C-alpha cells in the first residue's frame, strides 16, 4: 500500500466537520425540483423583516396581545413614553422579536438597527413625537432635553402613518456580543412628546402606537451557537 | 476532476476538492451562496415604493 | 391623478373598488399562474374553469368590537361552498388555486384601531386537549366560510373527546409562536386612520404542484386586532369586517363523482 | 459579496422624506442611516457567510438516543431489550427541529452519524468480548424484526451498517428522499377525506404532518450472542442537512413543544419575563 | 535572506566617529564591529528563520488540565463530577502566556489539540467499557449544562468533538475570532464608565482585560453511562497560535504571576540573585 | 479503497508538528485587519 | 508516510457501499461470454 | 488513468475513479446501464402489431 | 492546486503542499517571513542620524 | 434516459381502436 501516517484528529467526530461519506441509497432518483414561492437564502433576509417589539410587556400585559401596543394619550406628560436598551439579543423585550430570535443563534452582531413606529390613533389626532438613540457611556436619558442631544428624529403625525428612527452602527468593537455585556453595550433608545397629542371632542384621548425592529443592509452576524430559547426535560 | 477554489480567509489561499462517490448526496457542503432578495419579504408590494416619495399618495 | 389609495380589481363578472387602500401585497413577489408542463404531475387534461370560478366571493361578515380577539379562515376551505369553485373543487381529486384576498373595514375619522391581516402557508394550529397531540377533528378544522375566532385564554378540555378543536390562542398565533412575528408572513395592516381595506394576491404555495383540496388547506387567513377598536361616543360600538376572496388560475385534475365530506 | 458599505452624506432640507412611510402597505421600514443622519464613508468588507442556509444548518445535531442490550434473555420483556426499532424523525429532540421550523418547506440531503457507547450492567459476571452493532434502515413496507436474530437482519435489500465498538463513529449520506418536491415541516390537513354518513371512526383521528409522514424505521441490534456479563448500550443518532434549500419563513417556536405537533402546554405559555416598567433600560 | 556578513576593514584616523552617540535621543547604539575594529571579510550564510514569530510560536503548549469522572453519582457534588466546564483562556498556565505577553496585540488562528487519560479509581468494582468523550465549545450566550446528560449536549449549533478513548489526540482549528481587529493581551481600562452619583457598586469592581474578555466555555463529559468501576479522567488542552501577527513589544514577565492580571506577589518580587561584587566574572 | 500502509509515527501528537486540521467554525468571517503601529516580525528585532 | 487523517465512517461495513476490493483469484480467465436469448437489463421491463 | 464521470444528482457534479487492482472483478459497480427492450417479453410476436390496427385481421 | 516550495536545508530540495480544507484557518504554518525593520524600535527618531556624524550637532 | 413523458392529446372519433387488442397473440 501507499505509505501513510495518521495525524492528530484521526477518528474524531467533529459536529461541524465537512467531509464526504458513502450514500446508503446509491443511484437514487430524487424527486425533480419545481419552483416554490418564498425561497430563502440567508437568515439575514429574515432579520431585515419588521417584527413587533413587545414594548409594553409590564405585569398583566406580558404574554398577552396587550404587550405590543405602546400607550399614548393627549396629556403631554414630560415622562418618557418608552425606554429600552440597544441589546437586541439579550433585552427582555427585544430577544423575542424575529431579529432577536435570529441573533440568539449567533455570538456576534454588527450593523444598524431600524425602528419603525406606526401611530394607531384616529385620523383626527395630531402630534409630534421625539424618538432618540443615545450611544453609551453617559447618564441614561430620562428627560427630553438629554434625549435630544443624541441621534434623534422628530416625527410629525399625519397622512404618512409611520416613522423610522435609526440606531446607526456606532460601536468601539467591530462586533457586539449577543449577550448582556457592559463592554459591548449599545446605548439607549427613548421617546418623548415633542409637542403633545391633540384631539378634538368626540375622539379617543388615549391610543396606541406599534414599534417594529429590523436589521439594515449593513447588518451581519457571526459564530453560530445554540439558543437559550428552547429546551427539553431529560 | 479536481476542483480548485478560494478558501474563506483567516487571521493572516486555495484548496482542492475531488469527489470520491458516484452520488451527489455524498458530497461535502454546498459552496457559499451569497444570493439574497430580502424585498420578497420586506417589500412584497404590487406598486413600486420610492423611499424618498410618500408611501401613500 | 392615480393613487396608491384608489384601486379597482376585476375578476370574472365581479369588481371591487376601494378609495382608501394602501398599495397591495403580492405574496413572496409572485403572481399566481397555471401549472407548466415542465412542473406537471397528474397527466389527465385538467379542467380550468376560468371565469365561472375565478371571481370574487363574499363571505359572511364578522363584527369587530373592543373585546374581539381575532378571526381565522383556511383556504380553499372557506370557499368550498362558493358557486362553481366549490363544485369544481369537490368533483375533482386534485386542485390548485391562487387568490386575491380583499379584506374590508371602514369606520370614520374619529374611530381608531388596527387589524393585522396575514396570509400564512400551512397554518397548522394547536389542539385543545393535553391528553393527546395533533388531535383535531376534520369538522372543527374545516369550518368553511364562518371561519373561527381567537381567544386570549387557553383552557384545554378535561377529556380528549371534548378538545378536538383548535386552541386558537391569540398571542401565540394559535400555534406556539409569538404573534408579533407574524409579519414574516405576507400581510397588510388596516389602520383605521389610514386605510379601509387590505389586498393580498397569493400564488399557489405547496411542496407539490397540485394537491387534494378537500384534505389540505394551503393558506390560513388571520385577522388580529393589533390595536383595539375604540370610539369615544360608544366604546361598545361594532364595525363589520368583510372578507371577499377570488380564486385565480384554478386548475383541477382527477374527475369523478362528487366529494361530500362528513358534517359531524 | 459583502454587507452594505455606508456612503458619505451630509444633511438635507428637502421635500424628500425617506424617514416617513406607511407600514399598512405590508412593506417593512426601508430607511437606512444615511437617510436620517450625516454619515461618513465606511467601507464594509464584512460578509453574511455564516448566515447562509448551508452555514446555519451545517452541523450534526443529536436527534435521538436509542438503547439496546446484550444478555441471556429468558422473558419476553428481556428478549425485546436485545434489539430496538425507532421511527425516523427529528421530533424526539428540540434544537434541530426548531431551526428547521423557521421554514415551511425544505429540500436537502442528509448526513447521518452515530455515537455508540457501552457500560457493564454489573461486575460479578465476568467480561464481554468486543461487540459489533447492526443498524438497519427499514423503509416503509419492509418487514420489521420481532427478535434480535430473526431473518430480517440478513438485510439483502435494506441498507445496513455494521459498526465495531471502539471504531470511528459510523456515517452515511441519504439523498433527498421526499415523495413531494420538497419536505413539508408543516401540513395543514389530513391523510383522507371523511365522507358523509360513512361508518369509519372520526372521534380518534389525528391532524397534520403526523397523519402523512413516514420515513421508515431504524432497527438496531448487537450482533454478538450473549456473554455472562450483561452489556447495555446507547446509540445517539445525529443528522446534518446538507445541500439545503428552504422556502416560506415562519416565526420560530416561542414556547416548549409537547409532542410531534404544534400543540402547547398550559403551564408553559408565558415566555416573556415582565419588565418593571415600559421605561426600563 | 541571511544575517549580516562582515566586511573587510582596516583602521581609521578620522573626524568620523561612529563609536560615539547620544542615547538620550531614544535611539539604541548602532555601531557594529567594523566601526571600531579591523575586521576580516566573513560571509554570513546563517538566517533568523527560527526567531520569526511563526517559528517562536509554532508549538502546541498545554494551557489547562480538566478533570471529569464516570460513576453512579448519588449526591449533588458527585453529579457535578460527571461533567466539567472551563472558561477558555491561556492564563491557567504560565509558559505560553509569557511568550504571548512579549506583545501588546496579536492576531492568529488557533490549533487546539487534546490529550485524554484515564485511571481506575479502585480495583474491587469490576471493569469499564471503553469511553467516548464529548468536548463542546459553548460560545458566550449559549446555554451551559447543569448535568452530564441534559439537553445542551445535543449540540445542534455549538461545535462538539466526540473522542474515543485510545484514538489519536483530537484536534481542530479555530479562526481569529476577536471582536476587535486584533486580540489585546493588555487592556488599560474598564468595561463601563461609572457615573457621578450612580447607585451602582464601585467597591467590588475589577480592572483590565478580565472585565472585557470572554472566549466562551469548554464543556466536557463522558458520554457513556456509569460502570460498576469508577473511572477518573484528565483532559489536557493544548494551544498553538498559527498564521501569527503581533504588535507593540513589551518587557517579558520577570516575576511570578498570581492570577489573570499583572499583579505580583510580595514574597516573589526579587528575581535577581545578588552578585558578590560589581567586578565578578 | 486505495491500498495504504501506516508507518511509524502514526497517531502520535508531536507538539512541534505542522499539519492541517478541520476548522470548528467553518465559513467564519474574521474581523477585517487594520494597520496597527509597531508590528514585529522577528524576535531578533527586539534583541537589537 | 503521506500524512492522513481518518474520518467518521472509517472501518464500517455499509451493505450498500460501492468500493473496490482485492481479488482472491488473481489473473483468473473467465469463461468467454456467448449470446443467450432473453437478456434483462431493468426490473421495469418485467413490470411491463 | 483517472475516469471522470457524472454523479447521480441529489437535492440541489462529477466524480473521479481510479482502478487500483489488476483484475476487473475487483472493480466497483458497473456504471448505470439504462438499456432496455421490453418488447422481447411484452410483444414477442412474429408479425408486427400496430396498436391502432386490429390485433386480429 | 499543489504548491511546490523550497525546503529548509538539512545536513546534506522541494516539497509539495495541497490544502484540503475550505477555511484558511485549517492551513499549516505560514511560510517563513524574513521581513524585519528593527529601526522602528532601535532608532525611531524624527531626524535622520548618520552613524559617522555626531548624534548631537 | 428518462421514463416516458406524456404528450398533449385530445379526443378521437375514429376507426383507429388502440383500446382493443387480442392477448391470445402472446403480446
Ligand atoms: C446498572 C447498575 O446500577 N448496575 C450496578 C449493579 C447492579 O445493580 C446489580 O449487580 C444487579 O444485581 O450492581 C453493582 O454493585 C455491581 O454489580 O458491581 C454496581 C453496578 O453499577
Ligand atoms: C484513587 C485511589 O487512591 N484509589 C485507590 C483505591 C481507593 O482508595 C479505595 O478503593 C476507595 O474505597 O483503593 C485501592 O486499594 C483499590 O481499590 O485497589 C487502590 C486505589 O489506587
Ligand atoms: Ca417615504
Ligand atoms: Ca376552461
Ligand atoms: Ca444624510
Ligand atoms: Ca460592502
Ligand atoms: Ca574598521
Ligand atoms: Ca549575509
Ligand atoms: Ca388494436
Ligand atoms: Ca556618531
Ligand atoms: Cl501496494
Ligand atoms: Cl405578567
Ligand atoms: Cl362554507
Ligand atoms: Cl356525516
Ligand atoms: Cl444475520
Ligand atoms: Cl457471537
Ligand atoms: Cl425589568
Ligand atoms: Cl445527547
Ligand atoms: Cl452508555
Ligand atoms: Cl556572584
Ligand atoms: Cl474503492
Ligand atoms: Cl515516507
Ligand atoms: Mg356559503
Amino acid at each position: 500500500g501507499l505509505p501513510t501516517m495518521l495525524t492528530p484528529g484521526s477518528s474524531q467526530f467533529l459536529t461541524s466537520d465537512d467531509f464526504q461519506s458513502p450514500c446508503a441509497l446509491p443511484n437514487f432518483d430524487v424527486t425533480p425540483p419545481i419552483h416554490i414561492p418564498g425561497e430563502v437564502f440567508n437568515m439575514m433576509e429574515l432579520a431585515e423583516i419588521d417584527s413587533m417589539i413587545p414594548m409594553n410587556s409590564v405585569t398583566g400585559k406580558a404574554n398577552t396581545m396587550e404587550m405590543y401596543p405602546i400607550p399614548l394619550d393627549d396629556k403631554g406628560s414630560a415622562t418618557p413614553i418608552f425606554s429600552i436598551s440597544l441589546s437586541p439579543a439579550s433585552d427582555k423585550r427585544l430577544q423575542y422579536t424575529m431579529l432577536g430570535e435570529i441573533l440568539n443563534y449567533y455570538t456576534h452582531w454588527t450593523g444598524s438597527l431600524r425602528f419603525t413606529f406606526l401611530f394607531c390613533g384616529s385620523m383626527m389626532a395630531t402630534g409630534k413625537i421625539l424618538l432618540s438613540y443615545s450611544p453609551p457611556g453617559a447618564k441614561p436619558p430620562t428627560t427630553r432635553k438629554d434625549a435630544m442631544l443624541g441621534t434623534h428624529i422628530i416625527w410629525d403625525l399625519g397622512l404618512q402613518s409611520s416613522c423610522t428612527m435609526l440606531a446607526p452602527w456606532i460601536s468601539n468593537t467591530v462586533y457586539r456580543r449577543c449577550i448582556k455585556d457592559d463592554f459591548t453595550e449599545g446605548g439607549y433608545i427613548t421617546c418623548f412628546y415633542q409637542t403633545r397629542i391633540v384631539v378634538p371632542s368626540g375622539t379617543p384621548t388615549s391610543m396606541f402606537m406599534l414599534a417594529f425592529v429590523s436589521a439594515c443592509p449593513d447588518f451581519s452576524v457571526r459564530l453560530l451557537r445554540d439558543t437559550n430559547h428552547i429546551s427539553q426535560r431529560t | 476532476g479536481a476542483q480548485v477554489s478560494s478558501q474563506k480567509v483567516g487571521a493572516h489561499v486555495n484548496y482542492t476538492t475531488i469527489n470520491y462517490y458516484k452520488d451527489s448526496a455524498s458530497n461535502a457542503a454546498s459552496k457559499l451562496d451569497f444570493s439574497q432578495d430580502p424585498s420578497k419579504f420586506t417589500e412584497p408590494v404590487k406598486d413600486i415604493m420610492i423611499k424618498t416619495a410618500p408611501a401613500l399618495n | 391623478g392615480y393613487s396608491d389609495r384608489v384601486r379597482q380589481i376585476t375578476l370574472g363578472n365581479s369588481t371591487i373598488t376601494t378609495q382608501e387602500a394602501a398599495n397591495a401585497v403580492v405574496a413572496y413577489g409572485e403572481w399566481p399562474s397555471y401549472l407548466d408542463d415542465k412542473e406537471a404531475n397528474p397527466i389527465d387534461a385538467p379542467t380550468e374553469p376560468d371565469v365561472s370560478s375565478n371571481r370574487f366571493y363574499t363571505l359572511d361578515s364578522v363584527q369587530w368590537k373592543s373585546t374581539s380577539r381575532g378571526w381565522w379562515w383556511k383556504l380553499p376551505d372557506a370557499l368550498k361552498d362558493m358557486g362553481m369553485f366549490g363544485q369544481n373543487m369537490y368533483y375533482h381529486y386534485l386542485g390548485r388555486s391562487g387568490y386575491t384576498v380583499h379584506v374590508q373595514c371602514n369606520a370614520s375619522k374619529f374611530h381608531q384601531g388596527a387589524l393585522g391581516v396575514f396570509a400564512i402557508p400551512e397554518y397548522v394550529m394547536a389542539c385543545n386537549t393535553e391528553a393527546k397531540t395533533s388531535y383535531v377533528s376534520y369538522v372543527n378544522a374545516n369550518p368553511g366560510e364562518k371561519g373561527g375566532v381567537f381567544d386570549n385564554a387557553y383552557n384545554p378540555s378535561a377529556e380528549a373527546s371534548e378538545g378536538r378543536k383548535f386552541a386558537a390562542l391569540d398571542y401565540l398565533l394559535g400555534c406556539g409562536v409569538l404573534a408579533g412575528n407574524a409579519f414574516v408572513y405576507p400581510h397588510q395592516i388596516i389602520n383605521l386612520r389610514t386605510n379601509n381595506s387590505a389586498t393580498l394576491v397569493l400564488p399557489y404555495v405547496n411542496s407539490l404542484a397540485i394537491d387534494c383540496m378537500a384534505k389540505h388547506n394551503n393558506w390560513g387567513l388571520v385577522i388580529l386586532p393589533l390595536c383595539k377598536l375604540d370610539y369615544a361616543p360608544n366604546s361598545s360600538t361594532e364595525i363589520p369586517i368583510t372578507v371577499t376572496i377570488a380564486p385565480m388560475f384554478t386548475e383541477f385534475n382527477g374527475l369523478r363523482n362528487i366529494t361530500v365530506p362528513a358534517t359531524q | 459579496p459583502t454587507a452594505q458599505s455606508t456612503p458619505l452624506t451630509s444633511g438635507v432640507n428637502s421635500q424628500e422624506v425617506p424617514a416617513l412611510t406607511a407600514v399598512e402597505t405590508g412593506a417593512s421600514g426601508q430607511a437606512v442611516p444615511s437617510d436620517v443622519i450625516e454619515t461618513r464613508h465606511v467601507v464594509n468588507y464584512k460578509t453574511r457567510s455564516e448566515s447562509t442556509l448551508e452555514s446555519f444548518f451545517g452541523r450534526s445535531a443529536c436527534v435521538t438516543i436509542l438503547e439496546v442490550e446484550n444478555f441471556n434473555a429468558t422473558t419476553d420483556a428481556d428478549r425485546k431489550k436485545q434489539f430496538t426499532t425507532w421511527a425516523i424523525t427529528y421530533t424526539d429532540t428540540v434544537q434541530l427541529r426548531r431551526k428547521l421550523e423557521f421554514f415551511t418547506y425544505s429540500r436537502f440531503d442528509l448526513e447521518m452519524t452515530f455515537v455508540i457507547t457501552e457500560r457493564y450492567y454489573a461486575s460479578n459476571t465476568g467480561h464481554a468480548r468486543n461487540q459489533v452493532y447492526q443498524l438497519m434502515y427499514i423503509p416503509p413496507g419492509a418487514p420489521r424484526p420481532t427478535a434480535w436474530d430473526d431473518y430480517t437482519w440478513q438485510s439483502s435489500s435494506n441498507p445496513s451498517v455494521f459498526y465495531t465498538y471502539g471504531s470511528a463513529p459510523p456515517r452515511m449520506s441519504i439523498p433527498y428522499v421526499g415523495i413531494a418536491n420538497a419536505y413539508s415541516h408543516f401540513y395543514d390537513g389530513f391523510a383522507r377525506v371523511p365522507l358523509k354518513d360513512e361508518t369509519v371512526d372520526s372521534g380518534d383521528t389525528y391532524y397534520g404532518l403526523v397523519t402523512i409522514n413516514d420515513f421508515g424505521t431504524l432497527a438496531v441490534r448487537v450482533v454478538n450472542e450473549y456473554n455472562p456479563a450483561r452489556i447495555t448500550s446507547k446509540i445517539r443518532v445525529y443528522m446534518k442537512p446538507k445541500h439545503v434549500r428552504c422556502w416560506c419563513p415562519r416565526p420560530p417556536r416561542a414556547v416548549p413543544y409537547r409532542g410531534e405537533g404544534v400543540d402547547f402546554k398550559q403551564d408553559s405559555i408565558t415566555p416573556l419575563t415582565a419588565v418593571e416598567n415600559i421605561n426600563t433600560f
